[PDB]
């Protein structure tokens, strides 16, 4: 599976969770910013490795990466 | 709130059929369903191509993909503002409810959630990759 | 630090690492990057703020 | 002066014993 | 979940097609296998080494054993200037009798190949006179090859096994390869020469059976241990010597002559002795530098930490690099590659022009096949140099152990050399462009006087110091009172002046406008190409557009459509890029080497002279003209022996084009396609009893330029193969 | 008048100009002075 | 060519026998779960 | 509705045989009993590669030491013409 | 470098004999008067123009018997081919440090504004036309700069990505 980590400059604009087409994203509490919350990828089993979420993500450099991993029928996005 | 549970005498949307549906992945490894409540009839556009009609009241549908029960769950939220679930279904029978994962929708920050994946650390921090030779690690964010 | 003062960025992995911004306003409530900066060129993304810690900008 | 059959017959016999060693190479860099 | 790839899980529990490609293209990067060690890491290598070898040498032996086999050696022997040298013969069931019959060459009872690798010259030069000759230096390999493999599979076993510490010496190893590898392989070499290689030259039959009966200088061994060194060169062999016989032949075994032996047009194998022989004590001398287990000799890491110079222009120097290449195997890899490849392009600039081989000069075909083949091998090795570089760069490079020496300087100053080379490729393309499409437009418009025909006097003054009087530059060894004339003389100036002055020979070829212009395409070429490799190093670790590059490695597919979008972003990309532009370089060069020479041989200059100024002069009188008995190997008048040139030439073309299918079309289109022939196959009777264990998917993005690049590259060698192989042995 | 004068000093518009004065200049210099190849 | 018979037997060999034994043995292996 | 959780996920998924048929009696007994003695030693799967690698090869060698004669293969009769001559004299 | 003077040059003189051959050739089926026969008169008087002012510029010509350019610019000086490549050399350096001076001129002057970005494809033509013509003074200018210290931004002012 591909690995999604979050880093703590997340200004907490949900715009990544958004993005996502496999529900990998979510917003958790957090008080490291100014809108109380960050993004976690609890999960990660399901991310294609579209990188939407990067496209989507504001901060300079990127508050949330996509790490392409090892491949499987969900990261392949097979329906077959 | 508790994970709902599947209710399998949900009738289906009115739809002629496809080559696009399923193949043998559900029979074998996986599959999908996506449960919504329309308040009227009327025509949505199939993940997998063509127009269905949505019958009143629950509806039902199995998709091969996670990813097509979320494009349709978008669709009806975006579109007919309806809400929607999400589950997965093994050969074996076992029923996985997946989204929303705690009843709140993931863009909406909730109690309860712990973050998976976070780094105390801004990017450029990362160490570099001659210290993670021969140690087994995924990468230098793997650390 | 000042509102309207400039600054310089010392983020290495920031687009406008060695360039200067202007300070929008700094949060006063202790989290991680205070410091608004808003910048006179877009990054590859198309933005043009950006936040930063006090250690990561000097004021010029 | 051609080669005679028994010379290409010693060369072919040469290189399937270097052959089998080579396969044990093979199979220790394997495992 | 499969047991294929067994040094990656990860590829192992991949359910698609995907698995097995990557499986086979990550077996041999064994840095990145599951559970691997810095010691196992270096034993495994240490040992694919010992297989390489033993493969060098097997293949070695099959060469001699086919040409020993099926050749016509003794029969060339006989006639080197009348006989085409048979490579293997021919056992196709495929062919049709006129196939049969056009193969059938040289003499053979059968249909064979004839040979462009000068073997045969090789061989004959360093006195192996029959078959038997061939088939025990066969056999000889054959077993060396088994020896290899014995002890490659010896020092994987525990007791055998080499500790990590022993590989890391690096003060013996130089000592031993400077010392034993290079210098006593040299001094045997001349040992071979002067016992052997020079008698059968002078028509005395000396082998093994008789060698130790065989005077092989008249006065023995006295003048070598009294220090009287002249004797062994008095009396060489005279200007009117036959080789391979006693006519004309002198007693020397150590000479200076200098250029070439008149009927062989090669290089005086006394002179050949004599260069191994001081190659020897240079490089037995230079092995006792480093320090082992005497107390004397020289530390590396202090010699590199000594030099930084004190005014701080290069910081602080060269302090810590010893660590820095002794710990990284891709530092090493790539340092013996740039030097090897390089290495390769002086064999070829120096083996045309300075044939080491009796009778290889008057070999056309085989002189040109060498010169193509070594620089093209060449240009595959930099590329290899630079893209080790660039893997350094991102595995093994530790910026806090380098901090401030040469390498984190040049680091530190990246942009500034990628926009130089950026500024000196752009400034050769514009202008070296304009004025060959200036020249052709002067030749469409009817004026070719009005051609821009710029004088090469830089390179003409050095030929004149070199001593070719034509262009009336009158210095040094052209100028016949100077010190350097003098001091050369009696040496090896009257051979080296007479060989510079013919024109009958490669040795320093006259030059003129058409050499200026293709030169500065090729260092238009070679620029570019740096550029590329070099900007994909650099920028390897890291750049604006996605600082942290190091996080994913020498090769990913990109980082996405975002910030603009950035396919071919990775260092591996910049590999890829830079082999189109090294294959495009080689081609340069080895269009002009044949062109040039293929004037020279039909003795013609001025249709290279005259028409390589303007670029359909190469068009029309170098690929249109010369390709006429290549395209008519078969026709539907019949078939000739070079129908399988013919053959060969659209195969490559063939195989070039399916690379740009690769190239130009991505991913996403084909695995949408192939997506619609699961759902074809599954509802298929009669088929859909069967399944795929893999799951089908397209090619991955990265997989897909190495496949297209492959298929471009290799239409591109057999390509010109093809050609240059017909266009020259279909005249010569 | 202000409208069109600042679309005539769009950037292709000024290139248009400014490359027929010098294609221009340079055809007549050769029609003018033919065939030079040396100063 | 002495033994002139040897390329009727080994280049049907090299060229069809070992390539058959070789993808079938590897497809085998490559497969094997 | 086109799903149920249990008993019917044959049908939910769509595992449907279209056209085979449950069938024992299609061919004759004794036409049966032959074939089955005759490829019996072939329904092990090492015997099976055993018997068409020993018989491949054995009739590819036979073809190319013998069998290609006596088909009259080109390659086998060899030259007649005395060898294509090449240029600039050589042989 | 063993080449010979055009103006007495064997191959010179018969590549003008056989170009005005050929057009002399492609003169005699055309009525004199008409169009084609004076546009091949005057291509004829500039062949032979052509042919004698490259003679008579003292060009050296090779054994293909056309005009090689020397541009070492020792052996232009001594040997009389400075207007070759040397000469040329000054008049391009000249041209392309105006063209770009007066570009980074007017990139400098159009820093200033409050939308820098509008006078880069909307252009300022009286001031491009002003700081064009104050090009021609450009040496003297760039030259003060470098030894002033203003011509070059400070290393300290200019992004760079992470090494
Ligand atoms: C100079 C030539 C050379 C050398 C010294 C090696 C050396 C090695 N290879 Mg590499 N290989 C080569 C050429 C070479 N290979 C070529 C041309 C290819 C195709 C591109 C490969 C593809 C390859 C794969 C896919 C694998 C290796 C592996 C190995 C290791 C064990 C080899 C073995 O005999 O296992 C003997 C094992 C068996 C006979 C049973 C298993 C079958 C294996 C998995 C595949 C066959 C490997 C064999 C080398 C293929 C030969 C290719 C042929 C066209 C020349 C060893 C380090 C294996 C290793 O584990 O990685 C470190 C491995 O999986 N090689
Ligand atoms: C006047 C006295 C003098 C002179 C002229 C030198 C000169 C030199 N010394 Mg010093 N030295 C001196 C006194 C002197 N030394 C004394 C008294 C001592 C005490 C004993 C030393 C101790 C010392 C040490 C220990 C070392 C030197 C080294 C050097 C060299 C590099 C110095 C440097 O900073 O490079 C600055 C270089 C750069 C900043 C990089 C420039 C790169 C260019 C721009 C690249 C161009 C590439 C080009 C475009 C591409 C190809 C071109 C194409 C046409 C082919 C240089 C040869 C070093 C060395 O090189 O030794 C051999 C070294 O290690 N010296
Ligand atoms: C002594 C020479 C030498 C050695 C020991 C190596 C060794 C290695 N190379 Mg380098 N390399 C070389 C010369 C060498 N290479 C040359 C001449 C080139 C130019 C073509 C390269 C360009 C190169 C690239 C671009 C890469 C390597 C990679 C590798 C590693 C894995 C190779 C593999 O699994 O391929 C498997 C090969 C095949 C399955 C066949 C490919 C198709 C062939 C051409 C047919 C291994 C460390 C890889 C690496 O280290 O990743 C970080 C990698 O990406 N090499
Ligand atoms: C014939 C094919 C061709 C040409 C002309 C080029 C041209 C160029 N390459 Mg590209 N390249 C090619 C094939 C080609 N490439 C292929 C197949 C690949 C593999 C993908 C690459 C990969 C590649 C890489 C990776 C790099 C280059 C770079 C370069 C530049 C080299 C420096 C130079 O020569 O500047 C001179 C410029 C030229 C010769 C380009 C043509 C200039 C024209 C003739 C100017 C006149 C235009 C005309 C007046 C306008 C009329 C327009 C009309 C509509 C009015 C140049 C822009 C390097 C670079 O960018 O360095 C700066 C670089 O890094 N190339
Ligand atoms: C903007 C570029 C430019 C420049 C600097 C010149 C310059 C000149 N032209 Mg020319 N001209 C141009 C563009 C230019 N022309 C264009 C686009 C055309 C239409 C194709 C002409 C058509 C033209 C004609 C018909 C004549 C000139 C003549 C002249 C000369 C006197 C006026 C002078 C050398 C006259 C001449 O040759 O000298 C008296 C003349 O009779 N021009
Ligand atoms: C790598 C070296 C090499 C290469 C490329 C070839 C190539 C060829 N050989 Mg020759 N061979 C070699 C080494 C080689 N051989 C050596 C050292 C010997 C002496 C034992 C032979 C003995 C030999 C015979 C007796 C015959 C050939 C034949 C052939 C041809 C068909 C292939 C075949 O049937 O081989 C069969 C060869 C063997 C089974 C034994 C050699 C196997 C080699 C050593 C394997 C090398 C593997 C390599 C290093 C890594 C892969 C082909 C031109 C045939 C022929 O000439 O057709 C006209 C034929 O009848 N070869
Ligand atoms: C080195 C490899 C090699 C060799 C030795 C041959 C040899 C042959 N091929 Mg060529 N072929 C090859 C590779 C090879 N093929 C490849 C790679 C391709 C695709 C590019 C082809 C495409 C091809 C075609 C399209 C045809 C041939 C045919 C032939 C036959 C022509 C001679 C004849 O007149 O037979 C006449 C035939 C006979 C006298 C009957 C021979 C029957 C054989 C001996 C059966 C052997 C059993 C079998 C191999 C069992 C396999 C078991 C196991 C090893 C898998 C001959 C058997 C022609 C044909 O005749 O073959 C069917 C034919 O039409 N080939
Ligand atoms: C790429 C740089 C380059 C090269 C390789 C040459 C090469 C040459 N020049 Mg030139 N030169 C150059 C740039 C170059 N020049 C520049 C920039 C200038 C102006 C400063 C000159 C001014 C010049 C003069 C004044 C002379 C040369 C001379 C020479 C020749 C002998 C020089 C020598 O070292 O004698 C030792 C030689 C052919 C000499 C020549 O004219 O006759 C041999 C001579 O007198 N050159
Ligand atoms: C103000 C104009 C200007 C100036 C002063 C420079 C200066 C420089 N360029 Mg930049 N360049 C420009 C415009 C300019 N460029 C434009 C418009 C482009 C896009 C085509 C580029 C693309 C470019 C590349 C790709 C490279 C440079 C490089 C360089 C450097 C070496 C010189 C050179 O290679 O020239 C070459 C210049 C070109 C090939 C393009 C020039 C186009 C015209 C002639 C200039 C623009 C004129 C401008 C429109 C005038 C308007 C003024 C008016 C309104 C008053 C130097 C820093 C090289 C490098 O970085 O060296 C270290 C390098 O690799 N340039
Ligand atoms: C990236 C990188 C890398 C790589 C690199 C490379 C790849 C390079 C290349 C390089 C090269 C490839 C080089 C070459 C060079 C050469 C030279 C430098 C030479 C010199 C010469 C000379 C000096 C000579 C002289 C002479 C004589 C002796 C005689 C007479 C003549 C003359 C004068 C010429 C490395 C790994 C390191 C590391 C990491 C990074
Ligand atoms: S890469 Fe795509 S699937 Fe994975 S977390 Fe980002 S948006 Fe979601």
């Amino acid at each position: 599976s591909h690995a999604v980590k979050i880093y703590d400059t997340c200004i907490g604009c949900t715009q990544c969770v958004r993005a996502c087409p496999t529900d990998v994203l979510e917003m958790v509490p957090w008080d490291g910013c100014k809108a109380s919350q960050i993004a976690s990828a609890p999960r990660t089993e399901d991310c294609v490795g579209c990188k939407r979420c990067e496209s989507a993500c504001p901060t300079d450099f990127l508050s949330v990466r996509v790490y392409l991993g090892s491949e499987t029928t969900r990261s392949m996005g097979l329906a077959y | 709130w508790k994970p709902p549970t599947l209710d399998p005498s949900t009738p289906s949307p009115i739809f002629g059929g496809s080559t696009g549906g399923l193949l043998r992945k559900a029979q074998i490894e996986e599959f999908y369903v996506i449960t919504w409540d329309a308040k009227k009839e009327q025509v949505f556009e199939m993940p997998t191509g063509g127009a269905a009609i949505m019958r009143s009241g629950p509806n039902l549908l199995k998709l091969a993909r996670k990813e097509q029960c979320l494009a349709l769950l978008t669709q009806l939220r975006n579109k007919f503002k309806t809400d929607g679930q999400i589950y997965r279904v093994f050969p074996d029978g076992e029923v996985q409810y997946l989204h929303p994962k705690d009843g709140v929708y993931p863009e909406k920050v909730n109690a309860g959630r712990t973050a998976v994946g976070a780094k105390d650390r801004s990017i450029g921090k990362n160490t570099n990759p001659v210290a993670v030779k021969f140690t087994g690690k995924l990468g230098t964010y793997d650390v | 630090r000042l509102w309207c003062v400039q600054v310089k960025v010392l983020r290495p992995e920031s687009y406008w690492f060695n360039e200067v911004g202007k300070v929008v306003s700094v949060d006063q409530s202790g989290i991680r990057y205070p410091v608004v900066v808003r910048f006179p060129t877009v990054n590859y993304a198309g933005v043009s703020t950006n936040n930063y810690s006090l250690e990561e900008v000097q004021e010029v | 002066m051609p080669l005679s059959d028994s010379q290409i017959f010693i060369a072919l016999f040469i290189a399937l014993l270097t052959g089998i060693l080579a396969v044990r190479l093979g199979l220790e860099l394997y495992s | 979940a499969t047991k294929f790839p067994k040094f990656s899980q990860g590829l192992a529990k991949d359910p698609t097609t995907r698995r097995i490609w990557y499986g086979i293209a990550t077996a041999h990067d064994f840095e990145s296998h599951d559970n691997i060690t810095e010691e196992s890491l270096y034993q495994k290598i240490f040992a694919s080494h010992f297989g390489q070898l033993a493969i060098i040498f097997l293949w070695t032996s099959g060469n001699l054993f086919h040409v020993a086999w099926q050749g016509n050696f003794p029969q060339w022997v006989q006639d080197p200037l009348h006989v085409r040298p048979i490579a293997h013969a021919i056992w196709d069931p495929h062919f049709g009798q006129p196939a049969v019959e056009a193969f059938t060459r040289g003499g053979a009872q059968g249909p064979v190949n004839i040979a462009t690798s000068g073997v045969y010259q090789w061989w004959y030069t360093i006195g192996l006179r029959t078959n038997q000759d061939l088939f025990q230096g066969s056999v000889f390999l054959t077993i060396l090859s088994g020896l290899f493999l014995f002890a490659g599979w010896l020092h994987l076993q525990p007791r055998f096994q080499p500790a990590l510490a022993w590989f890391k010496n690096a003060e013996s190893r130089l000592n031993h390869h400077l010392s034993g590898l290079f210098g006593v392989s040299s001094l045997a070499w001349t040992g071979h020469l002067v016992h052997v290689a020079i008698p059968e030259a002078r028509g005395q039959h000396v082998r093994w059976d008789n060698f130790l009966t065989t005077l092989p200088h008249p006065q023995g061994l006295a003048p070598f241990f009294s220090g009287n060194w002249a004797v062994y060169a008095q009396n060489p062999d005279s200007s009117a010597h036959l080789f391979g016989t006693g006519e004309g032949s002198g007693t020397a075994i150590l000479t200076f002559l200098g250029g070439f032996h008149p009927q062989t047009q090669s290089l005086w194998l006394t002179d050949i002795a004599h260069h191994h022989l001081a190659i020897a004590v240079v490089f037995i001398l230079a092995g006792h530098m480093y320090r082992t287990n005497f107390g004397i000799g020289h530390t590396m890491q202090e010699i590199l930490d000594a030099h930084t110079p004190p005014g701080g222009g290069l910081g602080a120097g060269h302090k810590g690099l010893f660590d820095t290449v002794n710990n990284s195997l891709h530092f090493q890899l790539g340092l013996a590659l740039a030097s090897v490849g390089t290495i390769t392009s002086l064999v070829a600039q120096h083996m045309y022009s300075l044939p080491p081989y009796a009778f290889l000069a008057q070999d056309f075909t085989t002189q040109a096949s060498l010169y193509t083949h070594h620089q093209y091998i060449a240009g595959f090795i930099l590329c290899g140099a630079f893209a080790h570089g660039a893997i350094f760069f991102v595995r093994d490079y530790d910026p806090e152990q380098n901090k401030g020496n040469v390498l984190a300087r040049i680091l530190d100053h990246k942009e500034a050399v990628i926009s130089h080379l950026s500024w000196v490729s752009l400034f050769l393309g514009f202008h070296t462009l304009g004025l060959y499409v200036h020249n052709d437009v002067m030749q469409a418009f009817g004026t070719p006087e009005k051609q821009i025909l710029i004088e090469p006097v830089f390179a003409q003054w050095i030929q004149a110091a070199q001593g070719k009087t034509l262009y009336g530059f009158d210095l040094l060894l052209s100028q016949s009172n100077s010190a350097a004339f003098s001091a050369g003389q009696t040496l090896w100036l009257p051979g080296w002046l007479d060989a510079i002055n013919s024109n009958s020979n490669s040795l320093f070829l006259t030059i003129g406008p058409g050499d200026f212009l293709v030169h500065h395409a090729i260092a238009l070429g070679l620029h570019t190409t740096t550029l590329i490799l070099v900007k994909g190093a650099l920028d390897a670790r890291g750049s604006k557009l996605m600082p942290d590059k190091k996080d994913f490695g020498y090769s990913f597919p990109c980082d996405g459509p975002g910030r603009g979008g950035t396919c071919d972003i990775s260092a591996w990309d910049a590999f890829y890029l830079a082999v189109f532009w090294m294959l495009n370089t080689i081609g340069w060069v080895t269009f002009y080497f044949h062109w040039k020479h293929l004037g020279i041989w039909q003795g013609n200059v001025n249709q290279f002279n005259e028409s390589s100024t303007y670029l359909m002069g190469w068009l029309r009188d170098y690929l249109w003209l010369n390709s006429s008995q290549l395209i008519n190997g078969y026709n539907p008048f019949g078939m000739n022996s070079l129908s399988v040139w013919a053959w060969m030439f659209l195969f490559g073309h063939l195989i070039y084009a399916t690379g740009f299918m690769f190239l130009i079309s991505w991913r996403g289109y084909w695995q949408e396609l192939i997506e619609t022939l699961a759902w074809a196959h599954e509802r298929t009777p009669l088929a859909n009893l069967v399944r795929w264990r893999d799951k089908p998917v397209a090619l991955s993005i990265v997989q897909a330029r190495l496949v297209g690049l492959a298929h471009f590259s290799a239409g591109y060698i057999l390509t010109y193969a093809a050609f240059l192989i017909a266009s020259t042995s279909g005249k010569f | 008048m202000k409208n069109f004068t600042t679309y005539l000093s769009t950037a292709p518009v000024v290139a248009l100009i400014w490359f027929t004065f010098t294609a221009g200049l340079l055809i007549e210099i050769n029609r003018f002075f033919p065939d030079p190849l040396v100063f | 060519m002495a033994a002139a018979y040897l390329p009727s037997v080994l280049v049907p060999l090299v060229g069809l026998v070992f390539p058959a034994i070789a993808m079938a043995s590897l497809f085998l292996y490559i497969e094997k779960e | 509705s086109e799903y149920f959780d249990l008993d019917d996920l044959e049908d939910t998924t769509g595992s449907w045989e279209l056209y085979g048929q449950e069938d024992e009696k299609r061919y004759p007994s004794l036409q049966a009993e032959f074939f089955n003695r005759a490829a019996a030693p072939l329904t092990r799967r090492e015997s099976l590669l055993a018997f068409t690698f020993v018989g491949g090869a054995g009739s590819l060698l036979l073809w190319g030491a013998k069998g290609s004669k006596d088909v009259a293969l080109p390659i086998q009769q060899g030259p007649k013409k005395g060898g294509e001559k090449g240029p600039r004299g050589k042989i | 470098s063993g080449l010979t003077p055009c103006s007495e040059s064997k191959g010179f003189a018969k590549r003008q004999k056989n170009e005005i051959k050929a057009l002399t050739k492609r003169l005699k089926q055309y009525e004199e008067g008409s169009a084609p026969s004076l546009a091949l008169k005057a291509t004829i008087e500039r062949t032979e123009k052509r042919f004698a002012n490259y003679g008579n510029a003292g060009l050296l010509c090779g054994t293909d018997g056309l005009p090689h350019l020397i541009s070492d610019p020792g052996l232009a000086l001594r040997f009389g081919h400075a207007g070759e490549t040397l000469i040329p050399t000054v008049g391009f350096l000249y041209i392309a440090g105006w063209i770009g001076t007066a570009g980074r001129d007017y990139l400098i002057a159009s820093k200033g504004e409050a939308k820098p970005r509008e006078k880069e494809y909307i252009i300022d033509v009286p001031l491009a036309l002003k700081i064009s013509a104050q090009g021609a003074g450009w040496p003297f200018r760039v030259i003060r700069e470098l030894q002033k210290g203003t011509l070059l931004e400070k290393d300290s002012n200019i992004t760079v990505s992470p090494r």
